[PDB]
RNA sequence: GGCAUAGUUC
DNA sequence: CAACGGGCGGAACTATGCC
């Protein structure tokens, strides 16, 4: 141990394991081991001291770093079958010191216990608050939300990109979010949201949202697509004519140029043309690109290069702004998710004193069986943070952070120290007799949209080898009607729809079939 | 030359020289340089 | 991105704020102080500068196509 | 018809049927020019 | 051809034997948001096919592996995320 | 092979003819709407414009149906196929000539789909027939499925990213058929086990409790409105209770009027103890329980999850098995919308200052913790001391377990009571635990007082490392804190090892979740 | 000269290693990338880590109904040469 | 069965703030003219944008949508100004809409701020409010341009809310809970209003039974495109107006 | 795609009538009154109105659906008196209102300003 | 056009 | 007693490589 913490023969990455009971000694230089570093405690006081704090926060212009914090064997690795020899303390201003006698033969410490959670469950704040079905759903949730991907967004051809207007940073932020980047790259807007229940329409997980707030550019976005075609007889690129090509449709060839690409900037609606191709068939055919169904974006940017054999390439992009509708999907960092349910202006939605009417109304229904107390907390620590200019910290084990501590910030600002306020009703005027908890809130928009999922068909394309209609929505495929709903028809009894659904609204066909044997003439 | 109570700043001083210096995909990086 | 141009909220004219906003934090103000001068009076508009980050910095870095 | 080079920033007339080269810098992409078609945007 | 193969499918081996070779290798990155790509580039898989055993959060765990982060459906708990300060051993020789 | 063609799903037979996509189908989100019927649904005006229906043109509609091919395929009341009566098919959607506009009766038309079409609504996985049922069709100017709230039950159907299929009958016969059959108010009552299949859902049932308490006075104002709101209402405005120094109306005395027919019903509160029925005070009960219902008029009680729920003889079942399925569609729709617009008056919420206890109360649970850590460190100590005697049948692990978590689950329970009767009558939580919405006192517990014990495959929290939990604690713990029972609430938090044996203890519920469902559907298919 | 390489981005050689931002800036590529993933064919590739048992280590279990009592096996590997594993098995029989 | 007989009192009046007291009057009535304060008061706003050249960071709707916030001066021409769905011009002319013009090139080593200074309008009178800081619209790197032209038409915030004259319109009646029109389950946790009439001890005042909520108090604070007295003036007859029409449609009905 | 235009809410299209005037059977002396875009602005005002007036029985409103703008007012008055005018009476006393209280706020900034 | 694999929603 | 064979949820939406 001693020649691993100098650094001097053993590498630091290698772990050496002593099993006192069944005398064996176990050492491994082995790739693929699991570590992760820890704080050294010599005799009951850690090793790392004040110098080392100081020559640490003067990291600039004094080449002192990790590196050197570990050759001075402070710190150390401990992968997973080495720590079942050691005694670890998780706060040491805590559990180093005098009590009545746990343990007295500390051999680590922990650099911080929120150092357990990773990336995605590094931005939920008071995680520890929650429940645990709930972290995991906004670990799983936290990787939908549109924000900034990339900051050169501007030369990446991506098939589907989604990009948010307004990004803003947490004003309730966890410790460990530096290290992940989200100040810098942010996906979410702070909204001022009010727990009511108001006119019914966010019952059972949905959401009302401001109108005037939406107008004014509140979680709004961008959707960028791509096409790509090379010229693989003879492929061109070129603009078709309509009597002299043997393939050809109902679309508009009038938007491309001469060489058959359209220019960057120029309206397309659904079904149109972007990249006119033609096959020369041994007297043209057609082979042209055309926009998935219903888009209606413009044109953004046109590439044009050689691919590696050397035929043309050609990468196009098209641009469509997303405006927050009613079916679109809305979630916060505690495993909250729901839909819009209506939208209200400015006008009907309830308001404070003041004139703050919320951008978002969710239904108290939703905390009293899920237990995401993490989302008051926030909201409560972000209504302070507002008022007082910081920015709050929710970092998960704190102990110097608690609820009573908020509400008494809270009540040097002239509000109610629990959150709540006095609203009035948007319609008629009117005091609501309960008070409402309102106060901002860190909303993210995911990316399941509506314009996205609805889809319709009333005799469309067919399959090929069972003429029966095709799947996928993209192909204006229908619904499986499955052995369940067949199940759930005969249970019913309606025998004639039954019929139909498995019969005539599918495929219908007729044969011959002689009557002596029972074989088709 | 303890550090008591004021140990809130000192672990995360620690913790931001440790993410200045290695990063976040380190990982692959080393491995595939390996 | 860029700062908006009204409060979500209320709709009092932010977009004015933001150069005035880091100049007054440059010269040594808290944010509070600084939200106070430049007449952010409720906390829905005085979010809107707290939690803003300028990306529009960033993406001027990279050079224009023409 | 006019591409710009996305290295040198410089436009150049390229037709059909011709390999897609920058003169002047080497280069091997090529971005269409913006359109001269007048589009309308409300202010919503 | 057999590398760019191998890192275009998935199927970790030979494009002739790609009945017993391992798929789900060298997946594409998501680009949906900074925190998406981060966390795919700091990602386990568990080979396994139902059992609870391989899907229940152990606890040797601490400190390796985040106990939340998981996916939910047909892998959940045989699809991972390391923790935030966690570190793999590279390797070495025992000379 | 032709085995393999013939083999299993997706193989012909199980996957071509048991079970095959169709036409006339539809797929969008559902969005809630409480300004709907029951049997009513709300379609996009894009949806309704690309699903059409064949009607046979008869001097009755001849006029119209010809106006509708007028408008053509375009204009959203159109039409989109003449087919003759050789079958020969004429198209709508360009610009025709003039000649094939002509109309005889024997024709068909296929028109858009209009308002009061009968169409088939769904919601996948299908396990019992209320998954299948019929709505009557209303254009709406958004692009979800608006649907009303009390059928959220029987399709198991919440608004976050849910999806619904659409089905629309093309022909008279099977029209009337699920008219006749399977329409959604006549499926109230389920023949599995004779109980109302929906009834109101968690915000009208939150509410209903809440106008259906003594206070509630109504001013002649609020009572125009909510009679405004009133479908069923016969025109007369009845006498008001207090009638000076002020005329004032009171809740049960509105819901009186929601009340249909002469309905005759007892019930009984959430919260009515077990000495009102038995000592004096048996027909007067001072809390305003034992609900009464005597010729449609609310005479007493308090309405709640136990009174206008999905429970056998419930008010919904009586109505419906005494007046009908169109008296109680009428009854659903009445009370959703009367109790929604009086809400809007008094308002609900939860927040912080709900799930904040009092100081005695803090004092309490921490005493009974302190009290229940002391006993299991004394059990601990016999053990160790050997004085422990097993109990029959059980070995001294057994026993030994069996004593300690007895003693924590008193304790959880103990500080649970505490904090139930620690509450106050304006607390949300109490609101929505009393009425019966959502939650429950285990979940007020829990927010409260003390979160518990957290097992991991019915036992304690497993030794993973050489005989400890963690690295944290020393071999042999066999401790409150040791194995995993958690102090803290969740307003106060969780210290490390408790967050992480709670998100252990969750990852058994997410891995049964996600393990259950294929069998149970396996099962089903096998019995069906 | 016999075949190309895929080259991880960022790692040692890359043509960003070491760069400083205002270059990455200049070569159109994000400073906050974190790098660690090939490009095949345009997309980006992502390999992700597989669990697997230790080697050279003995480990004894037991199987529910087997003919053996209890079982144990040594999955040895040398030093990543060849020959990638064999597992030995010294099981033995039930009563 | 008559009308009321309202009085006003205004508490403060500055350039982007009027404090009034409304009293003898129904809260259907206040309510009505609160609503209206915020939806429809006429504004001036840019409804129609061509751009150019936007060799910017920012896209064309982007740029379109932050011009649309861009509050002007429509003190005195927006009663002047027609409708353009009421007009007899074709598209756009100077009797229904006010045109814009913005031209920017940046040829220099620092970053230039494109604001609303440099927005130009034809008619002297339609300027943004910033033109007696400046609202930002975008930067611009070197090499990097803009240039369009933009309409300002007529409309209220009903329509769209670039048309909202308000920034904050705040409505209150009763400080003290003296109806018990909302009941606080712990009266003395709660802060007394601005306008409170009570000691340092009592939290409310006692129950009046035969009380009607009289005496609300505003606060209409201007976003800077109509003075905050022809907000409120505007609104008064603006909701006049409506009722007017009303009586004409009912007379011709019932006739 | 499903978007109603905004200028919808409180713009009449051809063929649409402003109010329609309806008769209720229930009770006598009822009277319902339907029109089209308009919202509580308006609709809160008439009932307040309306209910001060000592023969009125009955004066309510209500928005049968958020999504589609159309208002209906009932009112039910005491023999000897009509619905139409007691609403047109309702109408004529609101204007009077309206029209006192603009004069009182001009005189009031007259005097705040200069004075 | 079809085969395969991966991810995601309920 | 041993060996062999069939059986193992329901829907839906994207993407990418290859014949
Ligand atoms: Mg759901
Ligand atoms: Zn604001
Ligand atoms: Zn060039
Ligand atoms: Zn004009």
């Amino acid at each position: 141990r001693k020649l691993r913490r100098q650094m001097d023969i053993i590498v630091s990455e290698v772990s050496m394991i002593r099993d006192i009971r069944e005398r064996e000694i176990r050492i491994y230089t082995d790739a693929g081991r699991i570590c992760r570093p820890l704080l050294i405690v010599e005799k009951q006081k850690l090793l790392l001291k004040k110098r080392h704090i100081d020559q640490l926060k003067e990291r600039e212009y004094n080449n002192y770093s990790w590196q050197d914090l570990v050759a001075s064997g402070v710190v150390e690795y401990i992968d997973t079958l080495e720590e079942e020899t050691v005694m670890l303390a998780m706060t040491p201003d805590d559990l180093q010191e005098k009590e009545v006698a746990y343990c007295s033969t500390y051999t680590h410490c922990e650099i911080h216990p929120s150092m357990i959670l990773g990336v995605c469950a590094s931005i939920i704040p008071f995680p520890d608050h929650n429940q645990s079905p709930r972290n995991t759903y906004q670990s799983a949730m936290g990787k939908q939300a549109m924000g900034v991907y990339i900051t050169n967004f501007h030369v990446r051809m991506d098939t589907l990109a989604h990009v948010l207007y307004y990004p803003q940073k947490p004003l309730v932020t966890t410790r460990s979010m530096e290290y992940l980047r989200f100040r810098e790259l942010p996906a979410g807007i702070n909204s001022i949201v009010a727990i009511a229940s108001y006119t019914g329409y966010n019952q059972e997980d949905s959401v009302i949202m401001n109108r005037s707030a939406v107008d004014r550019g509140f979680f709004r976005s961008v959707f960028y697509r791509s096409y790509k075609e090379q010229e693989s007889q003879e492929e061109v690129f070129e603009k078709p004519t309509r009597e002299t090509c043997q393939g050809m449709r109902h679309a508009i060839y009038d938007k491309l140029d001469d060489d058959g690409l359209i220019a960057p900037g120029v309206r397309v609606s659904g079904d149109d043309v972007i990249i006119g191709k033609t096959v020369t068939l041994p007297t043209k055919r057609d082979c042209s690109t055309f926009l998935r169904t219903s888009e209606t974006g413009i044109v953004d940017q046109v590439m044009v290069t050689l691919n590696q054999e050397g035929y043309k390439f050609c990468k196009i992009r098209v641009r469509s702004v997303r405006i927050p509708q009613i079916g679109d999907k809305f979630a916060s960092r505690h495993g909250q998710k729901g839909t819009c349910g209506i939208q209200y202006r400015q006008e009907d939605m309830p308001f404070t004193c003041e004139g703050i009417t919320p951008d978002i109304i969710i239904n108290p229904h939703a905390i009293p069986s899920r237990m995401t107390i993490g989302h008051l907390i926030e909201c409560l620590q972000g209504k302070v943070s507002a008022n007082k200019g910081e920015i709050g910290d929710a970092t998960p084990f704190n102990d110097a952070v608690n609820v009573q501590k908020i509400s008494n910030l809270l009540s040097d600002y002239g509000y109610h120290l629990r959150g709540n306020e006095v609203l009035y009703n948007g319609f008629t005027g009117r005091k609501i007799t309960s008070q409402i908890f309102i106060g901002p809130t860190y909303y993210q928009r995911l990316k399941h949209m509506v314009d996205d999922k609805i889809h319709s068909r009333a005799r469309g394309p067919i399959q090929i080898l069972n003429r029966q209609p095709m799947e996928g929505r993209s192909r204006d495929g229908g619904l499986r009607f499955g052995e369940m709903e067949r199940d759930c028809q005969i249970a019913h009894g309606a025998a004639q729809f039954l019929r139909e659904r498995l019969f005539e609204a599918s495929d219908p066909y007729q044969v011959h079939v002689c009557n002596l044997c029972g074989i088709m003439a | 030359e303890i550090t008591p109570d004021l140990w809130q700043e000192a672990c995360w001083i620690v913790i931001s020289s440790y993410f200045d210096e290695k990063g976040l995909v380190r990982q692959q990086l080393d491995s595939f340089d390996e | 991105m860029i700062i908006p141009v009204r409060c979500f909220t209320c709709g009092k004219i932010v977009g004015n704020k933001w150069e005035a906003y880091l100049g007054l934090l440059q010269a040594e103000y808290t944010e509070g102080d600084a939200l106070d001068a430049l007449g952010l009076k409720r906390y829905c508009c005085r979010r809107m500068l707290l939690a803003h980050v300028d990306l529009i910095e960033k993406l001027l870095n990279y050079a224009p196509l023409e | 018809m006019i591409y710009i080079c996305g290295e040198c920033h410089t436009e150049n007339e390229i037709k059909s049927r011709d390999p897609i080269r920058c003169r002047e810098c080497g280069y091997r992409i090529m971005y269409k020019k913006r359109t001269k078609r007048l589009v309308v945007f409300d202010a919503r | 051809d057999g590398l760019k193969y191998s890192l275009a499918t998935g199927n970790w081996g030979d494009q002739k034997k790609a009945h017993q070779a391992r798929a789900g290798v060298s997946q594409v990155l998501n680009r949906l948001t900074f925190a998406s790509t981060l966390s795919h580039l700091r990602r386990l898989n568990s080979p396994i096919g139902k059992l609870a055993k391989p899907r229940q959060l152990h606890n040797t765990l601490w400190g390796m592996v985040c106990p939340a982060e998981t996916p939910e459906g047909h892998a959940v708990g045989l699809v991972k995320n390391l923790a935030l300060m966690a570190y793999i051993s590279v390797g070495s020789q025992p000379s | 092979s032709l085995k393999q063609r013939l083999k299993g799903k997706e193989g012909r037979v199980r996957g071509n003819l048991m079970g095959k996509r169709v036409d006339f189908s539809a797929r969008t989100v559902i969005t809630p709407d409480p300004n709907l019927s029951i049997d009513q649904v709300g379609v996009p005006r894009s949806i309704a414009a690309n699903m059409t229906f064949a009607e046979i043109v008869t001097p009755f509609n001849i006029d119209r149906l010809q106006e509708l091919v007028r408008r053509g395929n375009s204009q959203y009341p159109g039409a989109k196929y003449i087919i003759r009566d050789n079958g020969d098919r004429i198209d709508l959607r360009f610009h025709p000539k003039p000649s094939d506009l002509h109309l005889q009766t024997g024709y068909k038309v296929e028109r858009h789909m209009c308002d009061g079409d009968i169409v088939i609504f769904n919601r996948q996985p299908t396990l019992h027939k209320m998954s299948m049922m019929g709505h009557r069709v209303r254009i709406l100017p958004w692009s979800t499925f608006r649907l009303n709230l009390s059928v959220t039950t029987p399709y198991n159907a919440d608004f976050d990213g849910d999806e619904m299929n659409l089905h629309l009958p093309q022909s008279l016969e099977t029209r009337a058929e699920i008219q006749e059959l399977a329409m959604v108010p006549r499926m109230i009552v389920t023949p599995q086990s004779n109980r109302p299949v929906m009834g109101i859902v968690q915000d009208t049932l939150t509410a209903v409790r809440k106008f259906t308490k003594r206070d509630v006075f109504l001013e002649r104002g609020e009572v125009m409105n909510l009679l405004m709101f009133l479908s069923t209402w016969d025109g007369k405005v009845p006498q008001p209770a207090i009638l000076k120094p002020r005329p004032l109306w009171t809740g049960k005395q509105i819901f009186s009027l929601i009340i249909p027919g002469h309905i005759n019903c007892i019930r009984t509160h959430s919260t009515h103890p077990d000495d009102e029925d038995s000592g004096p005070y048996k027909h007067i009960s001072p809390g305003d329980t034992k609900v009464v219902v005597e010729n449609g008029e609310l005479i007493m009680g308090i309405l709640c999850k136990k009174s206008l729920g999905t429970s056998a003889g419930s008010l919904v079942h009586i109505s419906y098995l005494e007046m009908g399925h169109d008296i109680t569609r009428l009854f659903y729709s009445n009370i959703q919308t009367v109790i929604n617009n009086w809400l809007l008056i008094e308002g609900h919420t939860i927040g912080i200052g709900d799930s904040i206890a009092d100081s005695k109360t803090y004092q309490d649970i921490q005493n009974t913790i302190k009290k229940a850590k002391q006993d299991v460190i004394e059990v601990i100590e016999k053990a160790h001391n050997n004085e422990l005697e097993p109990t029959p049948g059980n070995t001294l692990r057994q026993t030994f377990e069996n004593q300690v978590n007895r003693i924590l689950n008193d304790a959880r329970d103990k500080t649970g009571s505490s904090a139930q009767k620690s509450l106050s009558e304006y607390n949300n939580f109490k609101s929505m635990v009393v009425s019966g919405a959502k939650g429950s006192k285990i979940n007020i517990s829990q927010v409260i007082a003390v979160v518990g014990q957290q097992n991991v495959e019915g036992k304690r929290i497993p030794f993973g490392f050489k005989h400890r939990t963690l690295p944290h604690f020393i071999k042999d713990d066999y401790g409150p804190e040791s194995r995993g029972f958690v102090e803290n609430s969740y307003l106060a938090g969780l210290t490390p090892t408790e967050f992480f044996f709670h998100a252990m203890g969750g990852r058994e519920g997410l891995i049964d979740t996600a393990v259950k469902t294929a069998e149970t559907g396996y099962i089903q298919r096998r019995l069906i | 000269f016999i075949g190309k390489i895929p080259i991880m981005l960022r790692s040692t050689y890359c043509l960003l290693n070491g760069l400083t931002d205002r270059d990455l800036c200049e070569l159109n590529e994000c400073p906050l990338d974190p790098g660690g993933y090939f490009i095949i064919n345009g997309s980006e590739k992502v390999l992700i880590a597989q669990e697997k048992m230790a080697t050279n280590t003995v480990y004894v279990f037991a199987k529910k109904d087997s003919k053996y009592a209890y079982t144990g096996e040594c999955r040895s590997c040398l030093e990543n040469s060849s020959r990638p594993t064999s597992t030995i098995w010294v099981s033995m029989l039930a009563r | 069965p008559y009308a009321n007989q309202p009085t006003v009192r205004i508490t403060e009046l500055t350039d982007e703030n009027v404090k009034f007291i409304i009293e003898n009057t129904d809260l259907a009535v206040a309510n009505s003219i609160r609503r209206v304060f915020i939806a429809e008061v006429p504004i001036i706003a840019i409804d129609w944008v061509q751009i150019d050249a936007n060799s910017s960071v920012l896209h064309d709707e982007f740029i379109a949508h932050r011009l649309g916030l861009i509050p002007l001066t429509s003190d005195d021409i927006v009663d002047k100004l027609q409708y353009s769905r009421d007009c007899t011009c074709e598209e756009f002319c100077p009797e229904c809409s006010v045109e814009f013009t913005l031209d920017v090139r940046c040829n220099e080593d620092q970053t230039r701020h494109v604001t609303s200074r440099d927005l130009i309008s034809n008619s002297p009178r339609v300027i943004p409010v910033t033109s007696r800081d400046d609202i930002l619209i975008v930067k611009l790197r070197k090499g990097q341009e803009l240039r369009l032209r933009a309409y300002a038409k007529k409309g209220f915030g009903k329509e769209h809310a670039k048309w909202n004259p308000t920034a904050g319109v705040a409505f209150e009646y009763d400080p003290d809970n003296a109806l018990r029109h909302t009941v606080y389950p712990k009266p003395e946790e709660w802060p007394k209003s601005e306008y409170s009439e009570l000691d340092e001890d009592e939290s409310q005042a006692p129950y009046d039974p035969n009380g009607k909520p009289e005496r609300f108090y505003y606060n209409v604070e201007s976003c800077g495109s109509l003075r905050p007295e022809t907000i409120v003036l505007s609104a008064l007859s603006g909701l006049k107006k409506k009722l007017s029409d009303l009586q004409t449609q009912l007379s011709h009905e019932i006739q | 795609m499903n978007a109603p235009p905004a200028f919808e809410s409180f713009l009449l299209f051809e063929g649409e009538k402003k109010i329609t005037i309806n008769k209720d059977t229930k009770v006598p002396n009822a009277c319902l009154f339907t029109i089209n875009k308009e919202d509580h602005t308006l609709g809160n005002i008439i009932k307040s109105q309306l209910l001060k007036d000592p023969q009125v029985l009955f004066a309510g409103y209500k928005v049968p659906h958020p999504l589609e703008h159309k208002i209906i007012i009932r009112v039910q008055t005491t023999p000897d008196y009509s619905p139409q005018e007691a609403f047109t009476n309702a109408i004529t006393d609101l204007i009077s209102e309206l029209s006192l209280l603009e004069e009182r706020f001009r005189v009031a900034i007259k005097d705040k300003q200069e004075g």
